[PDB]
């Protein structure tokens, strides 16, 4: 088992929740977190959590960005920024912002510019992998 | 009433004792910036006297200016420094607080009586913040300054 | 009042008059005339105001503000003593209802004015006091009834002392 | 300091009073509000400080407080403040940054001198993550990081009882790649970084909705002495008064009844 | 002799205030003890004795009345006075006005909160009865509510609506000078109000509502203004119709 924090600044999603396992976009990449925890840190990116709860029953959200926070531990405290059940993003909507964002880019021209339109980007495709 | 206040123009020294002050238990219960002396005088009985007192009574006296609104706010957002003057301002108060010796019997305290000097220094030195890292009723119904200064201690 | 005030005194009125054979006088002090013709009409109304029968259980005196004060500032008395009658006569433990006794006051005041005396504070009468002194010793439980006083009462300036 | 004075006195302390309640009602509607709030970020501070608090580290070396923005609410700021600057003497690197301004006007003094900079509006707008990160973000460009670095805060518990809480923020990886922390993690003073970074805005989120729940409770029982103490007042001039009120009319009426015993 | 000619009239003392000065300089003349202020013991006495006379016969003198609107003038920030105590006690409720509302344009400017008819509702007609008296209520919450109108949003919703409300049903009370009007439209103004149609309005709104309205329901509603005059109280139909027409025109007002 781990127990599973979840939590957002604006609500725990899994309370040291013994879920087995998490599968997230830390700014590594993917990641399965499992059960017990590596001590480790890790970052978010944007890309999903999908949280194995130990009951077969996986939730999924899209995350932002934020941490995992690894632990020595079995607990497992997801912080995201924003992660959010996709539930409540539109895909409609994801077009409409990638596009921009990919409209945007072709002006970014400082690297700052470029990589927040990237982040534009990339996260509103992102959002499309799962919308 | 008139008949006092035509009384001031006869007076040279003027005591009031100050019924507040009495409420605030203090026998002393004076109230000197009513209880005033024309012989009071930078003059008459020195300027270190007045100006100490002139420290006191402006302390004091804006103290009574500040009792009141901290009267509803307390003085706990209102400066500090003010909150040391304001304490300090009431330690001379205590520190003027004063045992009879007439009336033990009454006060169950033993009179104090102090002589000049010793005056000078308690309020300088009270005044010097020097003390102040002490309580405000370790000036209480003291004598010299040293007997507040016991008295701290016999406290804390 | 129009709350019931009133109402609750006639119930009251009722209540006691009823359940010790007791009694009740209205002393309409100062009255307004207008409120003691709207209150006559309400204790006909109420029906406690017996008219086939005249027995009602009070007594109704009023001595109305437009009568003169010196007139007025009697009534009380005047309650009282018809109010010894049923009392020590009629065995009765009568309620005095006197409405509204700081009018009585005020009236008394204004007699203290015309009588040209030196009254009582702020003009107030002087002989307030007296006046209620043996007034309000003269109210009591003898031992053939007792005149019980419920008084309306004005507080003047909602001032107290 | 007749009647009118008088008037001018209780006129304006019936609507103090009133105000006070008002106010009050207003601000535990607000503390209300910061209760529920504080709820998912507890937890989720709590998060913030789980490295850490799975994980000593050290310095031989961000010394900051968070107050609010205004005062006319508890002993927040005195605490603060206090505690700042009771620190501050022992460290090397001594610089402070004061979030809220209720530390700025006090914590000002020589703290004109030993900020770094200083944070403008707290509460009257209820702290958020996305401000958190503002403060934090500007916080980072700047050549002071860690003195060690503290973070004071005011730790509610209840609306009974907050404690000026304080915390360090290490604000260098480095040692944390350091120390037996080098195993903690197992995965870069990168981000690492990107981490003592998030958990800078997380915590400093959580410490400016913790001090605002504090805050916000003190100024609501703030208003609630407050007004009592009004009340009792009032009380005490209305005796002041009528007996003046009298008074008046006496003289008066003395003036009349010898004014009339000596007309011309 | 109206009232004893079983018909009404209405007398306006204005003033027995300065009645009294000078009744009172006239005793104090007369080398008499006067009273209170240097004011004679039967200032009120006299008044008393006149004002009763001021009254609502029974129908024997064909139920006839003189209705007395004495005024006392507010002393400046003050009635403690004695001729307004006494005239307190007398009169069959007091009407408060205070200038400040006025000073906010509130106009009329009343203490309500004050004001009292001793009386009320005999002097009323259902129809105004039937919402008055939750009027009153809606004033009287709004007055406690109104207490914190410093702001209220950073309390509950239902009690800014009674501020809203309250301010709204203020504009309905507001009234200029040299405009005086009839009951129907009175209540009708009411009603929309009451009915809080006019939530969204803005006070501003109320007033050029009100007028427009007035002039519309005077316009095609005549048919209704006809039977309200009539009619008493509200009635269910003019209810239905008063809001349809409200509703509508409300709508066309707001638009």
């Amino acid at each position: 088992q781990m127990s599973f924090t979840f939590a957002s600044p604006t609500q725990v999603f899994f309370n040291s929740a013994n879920v087995r396992q998490v599968d997230v976009p830390t700014q590594t990449g993917a990641f399965g977190i499992l059960a017990a925890h590596v001590p480790t840190l890790q970052v978010l990116r944007p890309g999903l959590v999908v949280v194995h709860a130990e009951d077969g029953t996986t939730s999924k959200y899209f995350v932002s960005s934020g941490s995992v926070t690894v632990n020595a531990d079995s607990s497992v405290q997801l912080l995201a920024e924003e992660a959010v059940t996709l539930d409540m993003l539109d895909l409609g909507a994801a077009k409409a912002n990638l596009e921009k964002a990919q409209s945007e880019l072709l002006g970014a021209a400082d690297e700052a510019t470029r990589a927040e339109i990237q982040i534009r980007i990339e996260a509103n495709e992102a959002l499309v992998k799962a919308l | 009433d008139p008949a006092p206040a035509t009384t001031f123009a006869h007076l040279d020294a003027t005591t009031v004792l100050s019924r507040a002050i009495a409420e605030l238990g203090i026998y002393p219960a004076v109230d000197p910036l009513d209880s005033t002396s024309r012989i009071m005088d930078p003059n008459i009985v020195g300027s270190e006297h007045y100006d100490v007192a002139r420290g006191v009574q402006k302390i004091l006296q804006d103290y009574k200016s500040l009792q009141d609104i901290i009267a509803i706010l307390g003085m706990d957002e209102l400066s500090e420094e003010d909150k040391l003057t304001v304490s300090r301002a009431r330690k001379i108060q205590r520190f003027l607080s004063q045992p009879f010796q007439v009336a033990e019997v009454f006060t169950g305290h033993l009179g104090k009586l102090v002589p000049l000097k010793e005056t000078i220094k308690g309020f300088q030195q009270i005044l010097a913040g020097e003390y102040d890292h002490l309580p405000e009723q370790a000036f209480y119904m003291v004598g010299p300054i040293e007997e507040a200064v016991a008295k701290a201690d016999k406290l804390a | 009042a129009g709350v019931g005030k009133t109402v609750l005194i006639m119930e009251l009125i009722n209540n006691v008059a009823k359940a010790h054979g007791g009694y009740s006088v209205f002393a309409g002090v100062g009255e307004r005339t207008r409120e003691g013709n709207d209150l006559y009409h309400e204790m006909i109304e109420s029906g406690v105001i017996n008219l086939k029968d005249a027995t009602s259980k009070v007594a109704l005196v009023y001595g109305q503000m437009n009568e003169p004060p010196g007139a007025r500032a009697r009534v009380a008395l005047t309650g009282l003593t018809v109010a010894e009658y049923f009392r020590d006569q009629e065995g009765q433990d009568v309620l005095l209802f006197i409405d509204n006794i700081f009018r009585f006051t005020q009236a008394g005041s204004e007699v203290s004015a015309l009588l040209g005396r030196i009254p009582s504070a702020v003009g107030y009468q002087p002989t307030l006091a007296t006046d209620m002194g043996t007034m309000q010793e003269r109210i009591t439980t003898t031992k053939k009834g007792s005149i019980t006083s419920v008084q309306a009462i004005y507080v003047p300036a909602d001032d107290l002392t | 300091a007749t009647l009118k004075d008088i008037t001018r006195r209780l006129k304006s302390i019936k609507n103090i009073q009133k105000i006070t309640k008002s106010m009050k009602m207003v601000a535990a509607a607000k503390y209300a509000r910061a209760e529920r709030e504080l709820k998912p970020a507890r937890v989720y501070g709590v998060g913030s400080l789980a490295l850490y608090e799975k994980a000593d580290i050290k310095t031989p070396e961000l010394i900051i407080g968070v107050s609010s923005d205004r005062g006319l609410c508890g002993a927040i700021h005195s605490s603060v403040a206090k505690q700042m600057k009771s620190e501050a003497a022992n460290l090397k690197e001594v610089k402070i940054i004061g979030v809220g301004d209720k530390i700025r006007s006090i914590l000002h003094r020589t703290h004109s001198d030993q900020f770094l900079v200083t944070f403008k509006e707290v509460g009257r707008r209820p702290p958020t993550f996305g401000d958190a990160s503002v403060i934090a973000l500007e916080l980072l460009n700047s050549g002071y990081e860690f003195d060690e670095g503290s973070i004071i805060f005011n730790r509610f518990r209840s609306v009974i009882s907050y404690k000026t809480e304080e915390k360090p923020i290490f604000s260098l990886d480095t040692i944390s790649s350091a120390e037996s922390m080098s195993i903690y993690d197992d995965i870069d003073a990168d981000v690492l970084r990107n981490y003592q970074e998030y958990s800078l805005a997380n915590i400093i989120y959580y410490s400016l909705k913790e001090s605002t729940t504090s805050e916000q409770s003190a100024r609501m029982t703030a208003m609630d002495n407050a007004s009592k103490n009004a009340s009792e007042m009032i009380d005490k001039l209305t005796l002041t008064f009528n007996r003046t009120r009298q008074a008046v009319i006496t003289k008066e009426l003395i003036e009349i009844i010898s004014g009339a015993a000596a007309l011309d | 002799y109206f009232r004893d000619n079983g018909k009404h009239a209405l007398i306006i003392y204005d003033d027995l205030s300065k009645q009294a000065v000078a009744y009172r300089q006239m005793s104090l003349l007369l080398r008499r003890p006067p009273g209170r202020e240097a004011y004679p013991g039967d200032v009120f006495y006299l008044h008393s004795r006149l004002l009763e006379r001021a009254a609502k016969m029974n129908d024997a003198f064909g139920g006839g009345s003189l209705t007395a609107l004495p005024v006392i003038e507010t002393q400046a920030g003050d009635v403690s006075a004695y001729i307004p105590t006494n005239v307190i006690s007398i009169t069959d409720g007091q009407i408060f006005l205070e200038t400040e509302l006025f000073y906010k344009g509130i106009r009329p400017a009343i203490n309500v909160g004050l004001s009292v008819s001793r009386v009320g509702s005999a002097a009323q007609t259902r129809a105004m009865k039937q919402v008055a008296g939750t009027m009153k209520l809606e004033l009287a919450q709004y007055r406690e509510v109104a207490a914190f109108a410093q702001f209220g949003s950073d309390l509950d919703a239902a009690t800014q609506q009674l501020l809203s409300r309250g301010v709204r049903l203020t504009e309905l009370l507001k009234q200029g000078q040299y405009s005086p009007m009839a009951i129907e439209e009175q209540v009708a103004v009411i009603y929309a109000g009451v009915r809080g149609y006019l939530d969204k309005l803005e006070p501003s709104k109320i007033t050029k509502f009100e007028n427009a309205f007035l002039s519309h329901v005077i316009s095609q509603h005549q048919a209704l203004l006809g039977k309200i005059r009539t009619d008493g109280k509200i009635s269910e139909e003019s209810d239905a119709k008063l809001k349809e027409i409200v509703t509508n025109f409300l709508a066309g007002f707001e638009a």
